[PDB]
C-alpha cells in the first residue's frame, strides 16, 4: 500500500519534498509521475537502488529498508503546480498511490489587495466581485451564505509585463448583493 | 512520434447503454493498460494486456470487457453502463524490453446518468474591467462566467481579435456546485483575462470567452420541453472601450 499526502503548498523559488511510503512485499522499483489537471500523467523518475538521484530541478530519493521515497523539487516554479504520483512496480504492473496535489504560490512583488465590481457586458444588471492583487499568504474566506458563490484563488501571469496576480471571483443570483463583504 | 491516442474525449451515457473506449499506440509497445481515475483520487487498474492475443484483470475489473485484437489497439467495453462507472479512463502503453515507464493517453471522461434530463448546457457571460482597477493598477481584468452546466464536460478558452490567448488567463481548475446539497448539482466555472488598460481602452479590440460543452448526440432520445442539450459552443463577448 502506497501512502502520500493529499495536498501540499509551497511558494515559488522554494524547495518542496513530497514524501511517499510503500509496503515492501515484491519491490521491483519506485516511479514518480507528474500529472497536470486533467492531463495525461508523464514519467519523472525511476528508483530501484538507494538513495538520492538528480534530474534537473527534481531529485528522487529511495530508502529500500524504510519503504520510503521522496520527490524533491528545488527552484519551484508556477508550472510545477500538478499532482505527483508515487507508484510501485513488480516489470509489467505498476500500482499507483492516490497522488499529492501541489499548489505553487506566486511571490507577489508589490501587493495591493482590492475588491472590484465588474458589470455584465450584455444587461440584466448582473455583476461579479473580483478580489485581486493580494499576497499569497492571504486566505480567501469561503461563503457561509447559500446564494453567494466564491471561487478558489487563481494565479494569473501576464509574463510580457513579468507580473503575477492572485484573484478570486464572487457573485450572487440575488440583487442587491454586496461586493465589500464575501472575501473579508 | 505521436504516442498513445484515445477516443472519444467525452461521453454522456444513460444507465444501461453500451460503449466502447478505443486506444491506440504507434510505439510497437507490448504492454497496454486501462485505468480509471475519479476527480482526484488516483489511478486504478481495470485490465491490462501483455501482448496481442492475451488480456488480464487488474485491481478493479468488474464489470468491464477488454480486447487486444491487434498489438497497436486496446479496447475497453461497458455492456450495461452504471453511474458508478462515471470516471476519467486513461490508457497506457509500455515496452517489455528492458523496461520501464508507461506512456499515457489523453483520457476519456465518461458520465453515466439515470436520466438525461439533468443534462444542461452552460450560460456564458463576460464581465467588463472595473474602472477603479484600471485607474489604480493601469491593468484591466475581464471575468468570464460559465454557469448551470451538467455534467462537468467543458473547455473554456479566450479569443482576442479571432486568436486564442493563453497569456494573462487564469481559469478555475475545477468548477463549483451551484447547489452543494444535491448529487446532480449544475456547475459554475470562472476565468479571468487580464490585459493592460491601454489594450482594453482600444475599441478595435474584441474579447470573447468560449465554452465548448460536450453533451448529447443525435442517437440520444430527448423527451423534454426545452432545447436538446447537444454538444455545442456557448460564447459571450465584449469590445474594448475608452471609458
Amino acid at each position: 500500500n502506497i501512502d502520500q499526502p493529499t495536498e501540499m503548498t509551497a511558494t515559488e523559488g522554494a524547495i518542496v519534498q513530497i514524501n511517499c511510503t510503500y509496503q515492501t512485499s515484491g519491490f521491483n522499483g519506485l516511479f514518480w509521475y507528474q500529472q497536470h489537471a486533467g492531463e495525461a500523467p508523464t514519467f519523472l523518475s525511476y528508483n530501484v537502488l538507494d538513495g538520492l538521484e538528480e534530474k534537473g530541478r527534481f531529485s528522487s530519493f529511495l530508502s529500500r529498508s524504510k519503504g520510503y521515497s521522496y520527490l524533491l523539487l528545488k527552484e519551484l516554479q508556477m508550472k510545477d503546480s500538478a499532482s505527483y504520483l508515487c507508484a510501485v512496480r513488480n516489470g509489467f504492473k505498476t500500482i499507483f498511490g492516490a497522488g499529492t496535489r501541489l499548489f505553487v504560490k506566486a511571490n507577489i512583488q508589490n501587493p495591493d489587495p482590492a475588491v472590484y465590481q465588474l458589470r455584465d457586458s450584455k444587461s440584466s444588471d448582473k455583476s461579479v466581485c473580483l478580489f485581486t492583487d493580494f499576497d499569497s499568504q492571504t486566505n480567501v474566506s469561503q461563503s457561509k451564505d447559500s446564494d453567494v458563490y466564491i471561487t478558489d484563488k487563481c494565479v494569473l501571469d501576464m509574463r510580457s509585463m513579468d507580473f503575477k496576480s492572485n484573484s478570486a471571483v464572487a457573485w450572487s443570483n440575488k440583487s442587491d448583493f454586496a461586493c465589500a463583504n464575501a472575501f473579508n | 512520434n505521436a504516442g498513445v491516442t484515445q477516443t472519444p474525449k467525452f461521453r454522456v451515457l444513460k444507465t444501461g447503454q453500451s460503449m466502447t473506449l478505443l486506444c491506440a499506440q504507434d510505439m510497437n509497445h507490448e504492454y497496454m493498460y486501462w485505468y480509471r481515475q475519479d476527480p482526484g483520487m488516483g489511478l486504478r487498474l481495470i485490465h491490462y494486456s501483455v501482448g496481442e492475443g492475451t488480456t488480464a484483470k487488474g485491481e478493479v475489473p468488474d464489470g468491464y470487457n477488454v480486447s487486444r485484437l491487434k498489438k497497436q489497439n486496446f479496447l475497453l467495453g461497458l455492456e450495461s453502463a452504471a453511474p458508478s462507472q462515471t470516471s476519467v479512463y486513461f490508457c497506457a502503453s509500455s515496452p517489455r524490453l528492458a523496461g520501464d515507464e508507461q506512456f499515457f493517453g489523453p483520457g476519456t471522461r465518461l458520465t453515466v446518468l439515470e436520466d438525461l434530463k439533468n443534462v444542461f448546457p452552460p450560460e456564458v457571460a463576460v464581465f467588463e474591467p472595473s474602472e477603479a482597477e484600471i485607474s489604480h493598477t493601469q491593468k484591466a481584468t475581464l471575468v468570464c462566467l460559465a454557469t448551470g452546466f451538467y455534467p462537468d464536460h467543458v473547455e473554456l478558452s479566450w479569443w482576442v481579435n479571432g486568436k486564442e490567448v493563453h497569456s494573462g488567463v487564469c481559469t478555475d481548475p475545477q468548477p463549483l456546485k451551484e447547489q452543494p446539497a444535491l448529487n446532480d448539482s449544475r456547475y459554475a466555472l470562472s476565468s479571468r483575462l487580464r490585459v493592460s488598460a491601454t489594450f482594453w481602452q482600444n475599441p478595435r479590440n474584441h474579447f470573447r470567452c468560449q465554452v465548448q460543452f460536450y453533451g448529447l448526440s443525435e442517437n440520444d432520445e430527448w423527451t423534454q420541453d426545452r432545447a436538446k442539450p447537444v454538444t455545442q459552443i456557448v460564447s459571450a463577448e465584449a469590445w474594448g472601450r475608452a471609458d
